[PDB]
């Protein structure tokens, strides 16, 4: 049977400069639209009616302060389809209501699905094991938990991260002040995975480059390697002795070593994702009850834990009126928490 | 027509200088008009 | 059995096929975004986090 | 109670370091 | 190789540069005019420097209803005199 | 293997391992039901979301 | 300090049950030929 | 009753059918013109 | 010898064409005064 | 030998011992439900369904028994407050006991299937190899699922032969188990219409019967069989896990937003009812209707049911807890005893003032009082030296209407500030904090815990689907790639179509 | 709206100028693939 | 007394810290950048009050 | 009637050390939150 | 009832520690060859 399906399959899987595949039907429009929405919004679109903020190059923002901001809190979790009941097909209103944010987030989610299908598709055609796709589950867990589950647990899309540099920084600080997110053991595991992964990246790369075999005569050692050679280009035996004597332990199995490099950052990102699912519900690691009972009763008891909560209380009181304009917070000067003099 | 006429190093040099021109214009704008704080 | 027993400490021959990896990863993006020289690939792995952390410091 | 727990766990880790370094499986070339 | 013409071949060819010495500046100028005619403001609904606030108000025209949001913006836009 | 009264009764039900229909079989019909199911999920999603609003369908506790 | 007192047995079983699992598997591997 | 949003729902359905339809139409066409050699 | 209109040609221009238009729009913004 | 993370693969080709393992898992899950129900019955206080309902007590499986009609105990009480009832055998205790007995029967069955694993039924009659005809098994199991689905909706929920399900008014005041008729019109797809729940199970069950018959009688197309590896049991694991995490996300969402199957009297209020002052608006409407009908302020508020006031309190908001604040909500703010009544604040001019309520985002919140127009008129200052709005300067007093403080007025600043601090939480209640040694810090309800566990499990099971899907489609390279992989298959140009050697 | 024509006109003249310079080979590429 | 204002901060396990809240606390702001070895203190009790251990570590 | 699907299980010494380290470190991390 | 709270961990370790010792010894006996 060589019908139209098989002929289409032939054309999608041609060896061209940019491979396409069946997955490309999903991947390329969604990725291109998510990127184009972000460039269109950060260049031309305001956040005046949703946030009270300028947020485009047109308005005078720079690369650090442009964003595609989230919709107004009054939109709830509306899909904000262009043809939906809020914008009613009006492209200009849709931009002013925050429709580009759901546009980017949803096309981005489906584009990420498409990229992982592409990793599966190409791996099956070339005949490799699909571990690259498996590792990519970690960026997807992060994107889905932070950009979709988290606002879905909260009151509206407004509290999702906005798509911009400084807007993401605001997201970090909001998470410290309101959620005490540095205290969360699921974030801690995420930190260990990301920093541990950076560590492994550097130490593996440096170790290889400094246990090279002399396989050529030039002082530039890059030329002395051939992709089809059968021999290892560096000495695992010398690498093993160096690290055993420097650090006490060393890798001896090169397959274990490279599985471990996959395992560590991937597991870290997955752990951070679980913690953010908790924060969707305000299920925080905010306090240690034993510390609060002692400190309530003993005004001489002070730890770095109690010092940081005072900082969180400052963040909340000082940023909430501007950061949550729909709430209409009016905090007179006299109620604002402040230390001496400052 | 046939690829090869214009040497690549001149292509690279002209394209590079256009990049510098357009990025310098953006930094100029940080101090004038909108977004300049003035 | 664990695939890790398929590598033996000190063996002379490489334990994976870099040409297959490059053929997969070159098609994922495009051919020239992929390394086929293990030495320069590993130099890149060393350089990127080290330079970034120098800037952080 | 809780102080004893924290220090006990810590002390086990330092013991584990000792055996992992000095009583490791020896790497053997072939 | 995958059969397409090499990029270094194309971008050093006179014919490429005959074509793109026109198409590139023409797009650039189209983008400039999109802003300079003021069309960008009206397509996307972005305030001009004189239309964030009315002359004496200092409150944001914040959207507060879901299904009448479109009409709320239009009302805010009238009140700009 | 061990035969049992109940296994003999159930034997026909585990006897066609590997038996397929030629070619594409009923795949196009399956595709039609999948498409209908996708529109169905979209309808109930957007009702819950208040993106699709229907007469007499009040998406609220106030519907008891 | 008024800590949760179940914290002690919770920590103790958290260490002991998976650690014991690993020790059983390891020792019976050594005892094989 | 056809509410405005139910009308909007049908417009969304038709638009997506048109987009998917043209996409596969063009793709099937091109695949028939530029076949692989076996 | 080579074709002119390939998939690669389309992918290049779906990115390159809007990029240049946007650079011209942003260049103009540098002369807007309040 | 096998690595520790693969020990269970010895069942892949052993259907009898697979059934045994699946029987043992089922025995464990049933035994958990029985033992969880007994633990909850030993700790549940039935004596106050108004201010101490099950969801204040950390009850997790009790609401699930009540949802489908189990409401009474053999000791004579019911969760709706009745005494002297006879629930028959299907009390909370009878349900727990039945699950315990089922657990033990399934344990014995698991032992039989483990020992007698080599049954002729599991062998292919042509080859004698172990083999399961998964496409036909699917139609048999789907057919049984359709019958069960249909009978659940047609007989249990309608009350035709069964008790029905829990239903209530929009404010969660008068819930009970009632027979429910199906809703066949478009409102049947309204999540808050219990009638749609009945219609769904009748209709989907019929569809499941029909589709089950189809999958019993029609073999899979050769093209789908090869593409989905329908001879490989691991393909069923991969798609089953996908269906399961789909379902888990849905039950997490409907628990968090609310629906006819997650009533507030069983799981507590939703966070969104606090965000939109859902209960506060109903309270105010009833007080208007009384005031309009000539009653005094004290009669209007005293007519508000305590159960309705208790809903208008942030301590019952499931978005106020913490991950390691364990136990029932009663362990936090205490065991609620009585509505204190509605606090009305006035300044020295006699203007009524209103306390700004705490949004769920804030662990703490300042105390700020406005007039009807949202103008700040009083607050509790942090820096005193330039205070202008202090309660002392503004002559703030508080009067109570309804509840136990009905008719009283307080004027001393310390007492007035005390009640204003409580008023940021909504209605004000008296709590017993001694019985459980409550610590005064908010915990989440079963609605919050259910949602968290199921969103987390749904996300993890997504990884399971990816992993087992990958093992199904790449079984041939699980141990490594072909040692004789030709460089030409992976270098560019040699083949026109990637991975197709016939297109050199 | 005249600004729409002012903006598209530089793009439209660019499309027709590249078509002049490429149509001999474009027709030749389409012919070869037939 | 990290900030030199006679307001001591508790950092150790035996004085009410767990693993997450505990610290060795920086030396006092009254010392600034002055070198504070054990032998510059009148006693160990003084050295500990002023955060001597931080410098040594 | 011996079942043919049985297989020996292994945990090598390095895996024991890695496993024990993971469990001890997880305990050291989570214990503070258990005591609260 | 006001029982001693340490009774729980005392009983749990009393059961678990010598039980685990026996299980270790048994399992490594079974896996010795033949
Ligand atoms: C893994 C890999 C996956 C790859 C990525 C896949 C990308 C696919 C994209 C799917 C997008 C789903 C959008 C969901 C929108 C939504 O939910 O929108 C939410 C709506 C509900 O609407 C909300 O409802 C709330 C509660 O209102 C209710 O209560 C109110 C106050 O009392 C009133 O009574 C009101 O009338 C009544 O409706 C508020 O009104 C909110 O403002 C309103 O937004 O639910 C609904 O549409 C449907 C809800 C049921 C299904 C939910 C399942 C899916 C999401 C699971 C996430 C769990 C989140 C829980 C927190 C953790
Ligand atoms: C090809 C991949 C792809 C995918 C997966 C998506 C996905 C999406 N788009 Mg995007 N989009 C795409 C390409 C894609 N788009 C392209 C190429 C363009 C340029 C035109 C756009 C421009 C665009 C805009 C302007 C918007 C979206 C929006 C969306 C979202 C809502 C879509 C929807 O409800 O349609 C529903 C339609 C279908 C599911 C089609 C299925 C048809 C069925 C299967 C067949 C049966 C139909 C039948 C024949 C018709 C009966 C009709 C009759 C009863 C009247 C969704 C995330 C919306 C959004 O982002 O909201 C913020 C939105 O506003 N898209
Ligand atoms: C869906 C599962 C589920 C849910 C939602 C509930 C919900 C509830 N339970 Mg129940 N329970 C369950 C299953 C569940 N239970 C099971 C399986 C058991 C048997 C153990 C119990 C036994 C039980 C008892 C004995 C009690 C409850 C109680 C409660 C209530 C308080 C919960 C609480 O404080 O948790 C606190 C939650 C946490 C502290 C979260 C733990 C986070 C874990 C430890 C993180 C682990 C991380 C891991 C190590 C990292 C791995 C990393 C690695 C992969 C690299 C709440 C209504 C209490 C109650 O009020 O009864 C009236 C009560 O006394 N439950
Ligand atoms: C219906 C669910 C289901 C079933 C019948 C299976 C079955 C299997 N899995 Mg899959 N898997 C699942 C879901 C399932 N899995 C999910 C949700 C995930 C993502 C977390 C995975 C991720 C996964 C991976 C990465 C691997 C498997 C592997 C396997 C195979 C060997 C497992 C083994 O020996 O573990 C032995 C496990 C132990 C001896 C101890 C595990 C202890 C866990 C971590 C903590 C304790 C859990 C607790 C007791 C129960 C919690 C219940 C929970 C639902 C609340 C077996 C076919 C393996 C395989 O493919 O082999 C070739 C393999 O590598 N699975
Ligand atoms: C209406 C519509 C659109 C319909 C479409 C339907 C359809 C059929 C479309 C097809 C037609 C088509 C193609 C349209 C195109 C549209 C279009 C242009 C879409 C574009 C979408 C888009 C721009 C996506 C952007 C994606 C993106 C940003 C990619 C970035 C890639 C990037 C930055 C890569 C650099 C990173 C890099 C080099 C990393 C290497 C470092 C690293 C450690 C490697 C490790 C490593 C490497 C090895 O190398 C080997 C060896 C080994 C050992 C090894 O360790
Ligand atoms: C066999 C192994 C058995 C032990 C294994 C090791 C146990 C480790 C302990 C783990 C849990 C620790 C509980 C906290 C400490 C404690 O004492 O709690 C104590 C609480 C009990 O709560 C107590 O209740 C009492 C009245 O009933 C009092 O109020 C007490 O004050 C209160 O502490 O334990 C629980 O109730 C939790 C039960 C389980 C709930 C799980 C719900 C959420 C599950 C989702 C998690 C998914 C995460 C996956 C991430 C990947
Ligand atoms: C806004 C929503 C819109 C909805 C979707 C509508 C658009 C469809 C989306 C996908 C469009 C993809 C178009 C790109 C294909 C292409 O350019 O092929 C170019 C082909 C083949 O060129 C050939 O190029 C070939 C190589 S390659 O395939 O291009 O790599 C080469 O083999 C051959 O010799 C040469 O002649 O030439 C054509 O004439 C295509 C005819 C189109 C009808
Ligand atoms: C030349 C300028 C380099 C400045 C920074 C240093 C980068 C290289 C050091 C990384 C250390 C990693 C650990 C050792 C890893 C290790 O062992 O390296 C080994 C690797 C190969 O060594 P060879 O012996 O083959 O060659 C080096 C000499 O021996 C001369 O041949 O060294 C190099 O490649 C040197 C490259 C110099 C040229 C690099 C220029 C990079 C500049 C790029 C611009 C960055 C700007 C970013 C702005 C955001
Ligand atoms: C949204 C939307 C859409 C779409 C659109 C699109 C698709 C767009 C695209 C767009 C685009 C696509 C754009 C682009 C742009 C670009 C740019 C703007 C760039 C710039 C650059 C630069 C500036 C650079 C810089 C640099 C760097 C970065 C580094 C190197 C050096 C230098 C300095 C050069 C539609 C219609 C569908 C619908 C509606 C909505
Ligand atoms: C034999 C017999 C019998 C008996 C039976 C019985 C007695 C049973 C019981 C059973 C039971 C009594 C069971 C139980 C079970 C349980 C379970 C199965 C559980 C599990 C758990 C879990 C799994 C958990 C987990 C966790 C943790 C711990 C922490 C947090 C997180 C989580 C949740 C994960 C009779 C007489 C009937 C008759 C016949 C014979
Ligand atoms: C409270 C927490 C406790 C957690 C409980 C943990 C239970 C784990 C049980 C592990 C059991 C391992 O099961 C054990 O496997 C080994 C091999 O691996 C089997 O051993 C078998 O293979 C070996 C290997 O050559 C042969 O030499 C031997 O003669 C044969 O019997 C044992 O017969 C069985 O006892
Ligand atoms: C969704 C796509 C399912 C394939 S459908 C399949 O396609 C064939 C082309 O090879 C036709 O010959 C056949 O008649 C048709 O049923
Ligand atoms: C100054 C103390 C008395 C003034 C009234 C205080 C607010 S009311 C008070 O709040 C307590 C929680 O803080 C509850 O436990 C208690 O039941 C309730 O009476
Ligand atoms: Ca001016
Ligand atoms: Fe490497
Ligand atoms: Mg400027």
């Amino acid at each position: 049977e060589r019908g139209w399906f098989d002929i289409l399959d032939d054309w999608l899987k041609r060896d061209r400069f940019v491979f396409v595949g069946w997955s490309g039907i999903l991947l390329f429009p969604c990725a291109y639209l998510a990127l184009g929405g972000w460039l269109t919004g950060t260049t031309f679109v305001t956040s005046w009616y949703t946030h009270g903020l300028a947020s485009s190059y047109l308005e005078g923002c720079n690369f650090l302060t442009v964003a595609v901001s989230t919709p107004a809190n009054s939109m709830g979790h509306s899909l904000l389809l262009l043809w939906g009941p809020e914008a009613q097909g009006d492209f200009t209103r849709w931009c002013q209501l925050g429709g580009l944010w759901t546009f980017i987030a949803l096309h981005g989610a489906f584009g990420l699905i498409g990229f992982m299908l592409r990793q599966f598709e190409i791996a099956r055609l070339v005949g490799v094991r699909p571990y690259n796709a498996i590792a990519f589950s970690a960026p997807i867990a992060v994107f889905v938990s932070v950009f979709l589950i988290y606002p879905l647990g909260q009151s509206s899309w407004f509290f999702a991260p906005s798509f911009g540099v400084a807007a993401i920084f605001r997201f970090l600080l909001f998470f410290q002040g309101f959620h005490n997110w540095t205290l969360n053991p699921f974030h801690m595991m995420g930190v260990a995975g990301v920093l541990g992964g950076a560590l492994l990246c550097a130490i593996h790369g440096a170790t290889v480059e400094n246990t090279l075999f002399q396989d050529g005569e030039g002082a530039s050692t890059f030329r002395a390697f051939n992709p089809t050679q059968a021999e290892e280009t560096y000495s695992m035996v010398t690498a093993n002795r160096f690290w055993s004597q420097i650090f006490g332990i060393a890798f001896s199995n090169k397959r274990w070593l490279h599985f471990f490099m996959l395992f560590v950052p991937v597991t870290g990102l997955w752990m951070s994702a679980i913690g953010v699912v908790g924060l969707a519900l305000n299920l925080r690691s905010y306090d240690f009850i034993s510390q609060e009972i002692r400190a309530a009763e003993d005004p001489e008891f002070e730890t770095f834990y109690t010092k940081n909560l005072l900082l969180n209380e400052g963040i909340r009181a000082w940023m909430a009126p501007q950061d949550q304009p729909h709430e209409n917070f009016v905090f007179p000067e006299e109620v604002l928490p402040r230390g001496n003099a400052l | 027509s046939e690829g090869g006429r214009i040497p690549l190093w001149i292509v690279a040099t002209v394209a590079g200088m256009g990049v510098i021109v357009i990025v310098g214009l953006f930094f100029y704008g940080a101090y004038a008009g909108l977004g300049s704080s003035l | 059995e664990s695939a890790n027993y398929g590598y033996k400490f000190g063996q002379e021959e490489e334990t994976y096929n870099i040409v297959a990896a490059h053929g997969y990863f070159g098609r994922l993006i495009f051919q020239y975004a992929s390394f086929n020289n293990s030495r320069s690939l590993h130099f890149f792995l060393a350089a990127w986090p080290v330079v970034g952390v120098w800037f952080a410091a | 109670m809780e102080t004893i727990t924290y220090v006990f766990i810590f002390a086990c880790i330092i013991a584990l370091f000792f055996f992992a370094i000095f009583f490791r499986e020896p790497p053997r070339i072939t | 190789t995958t059969g397409e013409r090499p990029f270094s071949d194309i971008i050093t060819s006179v014919r490429y540069w005959v074509i793109h010495s026109i198409t590139i500046p023409a797009l650039f100028i189209a983008g400039w005019l999109f802003v300079s005619t003021g069309l960008a403001y009206d397509v996307f609904g972005t305030p001009r420097p004189d239309s964030y606030y009315a002359q004496e108000q200092r409150s944001i025209p914040l959207v507060t209803d879901r299904f009448e949001a479109k009409q709320q913006v239009e009302t805010f836009l009238e009140q700009l005199k | 293997a061990r035969r049992t009264w109940l296994g003999d009764i159930l034997r026909p039900l585990n006897s066609e391992y590997g038996k397929v229909a030629p070619g594409w079989g009923t795949t196009p019909l399956m595709a039609v039901f999948m498409g209908l199911f996708l529109v169905f999920l979209l309808i109930i999603l957007e009702i819950y979301n208040s993106t699709l609003i229907l007469d007499g369908v009040n998406v609220s506790w106030k519907a008891l | 300090m008024e800590v949760n007192q179940l914290g002690l047995i919770a920590t103790a079983l958290f260490v002991l049950v998976p650690s014991v699992f690993l020790i059983i598997l390891y020792v019976q591997t050594e005892s094989q030929q | 009753t056809i509410t405005p949003s139910l009308k909007g729902f049908f417009i969304g359905l038709l638009s997506g059918a048109v987009v998917l339809g043209l996409t596969f139409a063009v793709l099937i066409a091109i695949s028939q013109i530029d076949k692989v050699q076996r | 010898s080579y074709p002119i209109f390939t998939v690669r040609w389309v992918a290049v221009h779906t990115l390159a064409v809007p990029t240049i238009f946007f650079l011209g729009a942003i260049a103009a913004m540098q002369f807007i005064q309040r | 030998g096998l690595p520790w993370y693969r020990v269970h693969t010895v069942l892949i080709n052993d259907p009898g011992r697979l059934i045994a393992a699946h029987l043992m898992h089922t025995a464990l899950v049933a035994g958990w439900a029985g033992s969880m129900a007994l633990y909850e019955l030993a700790t549940f206080d039935p004596s106050d369904p108004v201010l101490n309902p099950m969801w204040r007590q950390g009850m997790f499986v009790l609401p699930f028994m009540a949802r489908l009609g189990v409401t009474g105990s053999w000791s004579g009480w019911s969760i709706t407050g009745e005494t002297g009832i006879d629930p028959g055998f299907w009390s909370f205790e009878g349900v727990a006991l039945a699950h315990i007995v089922l657990s033990g029967l399934l344990f014995l069955a698991a032992c039989w299937h483990w020992v007698y694993w080599d049954l002729e039924l599991f062998r292919d009659p042509r080859t004698g190899e172990p083999a399961l005809d998964l496409p036909k098994m699917f139609g048999i199991h789907l057919f049984l699922a359709g019958l069960l689905c249909f009978g659940f909706g047609a007989f249990h929920l309608t009350g035709l032969f069964g008790p029905g399900m829990w239903v209530s008014d929009p404010y969660g005041l008068t819930g009970s188990v009632q027979p429910v008729a199906p809703e066949w019109g478009p409102d049947g797809f309204n999540p808050y219409n219990p009638g749609g729940v009945v219609a769904h199970h009748i209709a989907a069950g019929i569809v499941g019967i029909i589709a089950g018959l189809f999958h019993i009688l029609v073999r899979p197309p050769q093209r789908l069989y090869k593409a989905l590896r329908m001879g490989n049991i691991e393909t069923v694991l991969s798609s089953s896990i996908a269906a399961v995490f789909f379902a888990a996300f849905v039950v997490a969402g409907t628990m968090w937003y609310g629906s006819a199957t997650t009533p507030i009297e069983l799981f507590g209020p939703t966070r969104y009812q606090w965000d939109s002052s859902y209960f506060q608006q109903e309270i105010n409407r009833r007080v208007q209707a009384s005031l309009a009908s000539g009653a005094t302020l004290e009669e209007a508020w005293s007519a508000i049911p305590e159960k309705l006031a208790f809903y208008d309190y942030i301590g019952n908001n499931p978005a106020k807890g913490g991950l390691f604040r364990t136990g029932p909500m009663n362990k936090g703010d205490g065991i609620a005893q009585a509505w204190k009544g509605h606090a009305v604040f006035r300044n020295k001019e006699g203007e009524e003032l209103f306390v700004r309520r705490m949004p769920a985002f804030f662990e703490s919140f300042p105390v700020i009082l406005t007039d009807k127009n949202g103008v700040v008129k009083a607050d509790i200052p942090f820096r005193r030296a330039e205070s202008k709005y202090s309660f002392e300067q503004q002559g703030v007093t508080v009067s109570f209407y309804g509840g136990e403080l009905n008719g009283q007025t307080f004027t001393d600043p310390p007492t007035v500030k005390s009640y204003a601090r409580k008023a940021i939480f909504g209605e004000i209640f008296e709590f017993d904090t001694e019985t459980l040694n409550s610590d005064g810090i908010f915990r989440t309800s079963p609605r919050g815990w259910f949602t968290f566990a199921h969103a987390v499990f749904a996300l993890l099971f997504f990884f399971g689907h990816i992993w087992h899907g990958a093992r199904t489609l790449f079984r041939d390279v699980f141990s490594g790639i072909d040692p004789e992989l030709s460089p030409e298959q992976v270098e560019w140009g040699f083949y026109q179509k990637v991975g197709d050697v016939t297109t050199r | 709206d005249w600004r729409v024509l002012v903006v598209l006109l530089p793009v439209l003249l660019a499309a027709g100028w590249a078509v002049r310079n490429i149509l001999p080979y474009a027709v030749k590429q389409v012919q070869k693939l037939l | 007394d990290i900030d030199g204002i006679r307001e001591p901060v508790s950092g150790s396990l035996l004085y009410g810290n767990n693993i997450i809240t505990g610290a060795v606390v920086p030396s006092s702001n009254a010392i600034g950048l002055h070198f504070y070895p054990i032998w510059e203190a009148a006693s160990l009790d003084e050295w500990l009050y002023n955060g001597g251990p931080y410098q040594l570590i | 009637e011996p079942n043919p699907n049985r297989q020996p299980v292994e945990l090598n010494r390095t895996s024991l050390y890695l496993g024990l380290l993971l469990i001890l470190v997880l305990a050291l991390l989570f214990s503070s939150y258990f005591f609260n």
